């Protein structure tokens, strides 16, 4: 659920 | 392989068309062919390589999560047994995902990383190595799960050391690397406090450097908002 | 082929998982294997077959349109020549799309249509035949374009005759068939007046039949709104 | 641009 880039 | 007969410039041009067409499988195969030409990649070609496989593996990870959830519900008390089909198909998608990750790691090892001398190329590829070991770690369960996690951690750590020495705190590659390493700590290494400390420190240090163009300001603050978003999720 | 070793019920179960996972290539291969088992399909299995290939060919059509547009701009006055790459890649996607259409038409011909005796199955497969010849017609340019259009028209017309004799005007298969035949007239056969007449007549006749369950009411009116939408676009 | 179903 964490955002990566 | 199949792209051996096509010119490098044509593979790059067709990779850009495939992106416009949202044909990310084509795009990755084109970019894999361009890499296998043996020449180092420009910054724009590195970004195309990244976009193509991120989209390929991103669809596989989304499907794996849908199937793993169905499978876990199937293994609870009171759930009726439906045969091996859910595990079989989850395994099928999982094997495909691992194959793409191995393909990427193989390109990085032969021979993108060993020829990257500049900070921007070397940190970019080491971050990619960490990301794709992390995608392997998401689905690992056997006796290699510890070693997969440590390969992800090692590649991220090497990229961090270079980026802190060689890049400003606002550099998008440095920011994106720190974001993903923080996601590694939180989601993979069961180190949510290390994730939060890394995200807060990375954000504050970029904030103090913003005063040094409006175009680069927009690039950095975009990634800082992702750090902010995660911090809000995590605390 | 590759699904020959898997049970029919397992292919169906895995097709439903693939849909949940948005893995439509898998879904179509599973459903192609289930068809090749040689047994007729239930209404639910026909819908799975339809959903799988609609999504596969729908992505290919979207990509083909992006590439065909780029290609046409490349062929205007003042546009710089970029080599054969755009035409090559447009041709690559086009050939893949035609291959999927041929696969579907092949399943219908061997042997889904000849074994379908009920109106609901026979109209469903003849509508599919018309749809996939229509997708071939979208990209046809050579000496077969006339014959492709007429194969689409013939299959649609046969399905229409059966559906008017055998089904109520509100039946979703009859409604969806008339909608797509009207799209054929407007977009393929250069007959926009025939498209509009068909859409208005189909809508009015369904409207007069709605009074005959709330669940079926919702199913029919959903498709009637598509007819309405098109009429608003076309007039 | 027309809708099909
Ligand atoms: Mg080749
Ligand atoms: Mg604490
Ligand atoms: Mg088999
Ligand atoms: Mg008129």
């Amino acid at each position: 659920r964490s955002a990566s880039f | 392989g199949a792209m051996g007969s096509m010119e490098r410039a044509s593979l790059i041009q067709k990779a850009k068309l495939a992106e416009q067409a949202e044909r990310y499988e084509d795009m990755a195969a084109f970019m894999k062919g361009a890499v296998e030409k043996g020449e180092e990649l420009s910054c724009e070609e590195r970004n195309l390589l990244s976009v193509a496989y991120k989209n390929v593996v991103g669809g596989q990870r989304a499907a794996w999560r849908v199937l793993s959830s169905i499978e876990q519900k199937s293994n609870e008390e009171g759930s009726e047994e439906k045969g091996p089909e859910v595990r079989e198909y989850r395994e099928k998608v999982e094997t495909e995902l691992q194959g793409v990750c191995d393909t990427v790691l193989g390109l990085l090892d032969s021979h993108l990383i060993k020829e990257a001398g500049d900070a921007e190329s070397r940190v970019f590829y080491l971050k990619m190595k960490g990301d794709y070991y992390r995608y392997l770690a998401e689905v690992a369960t056997g006796d290699d799960k510890k070693r997969i996690i440590d390969s992800a951690r090692s590649a991220y750590q090497e990229a961090m050391d270079i980026s802190k020495k060689e890049m400003p705190p606002t550099n998008p590659i440095r920011l994106g690397l720190a974001l993903n390493f923080s996601v590694f700590h939180y989601e993979i290494a069961n180190s949510p406090e290390e994730a939060i400390s890394l995200a807060k420190t990375t954000f504050d240090e970029a904030m103090a450097d913003l005063h040094t163009s409006e175009d680069s300001y927009k690039d950095s603050t975009l990634i800082m908002q992702l750090l902010r978003d995660n911090l809000t999720l995590w605390t």
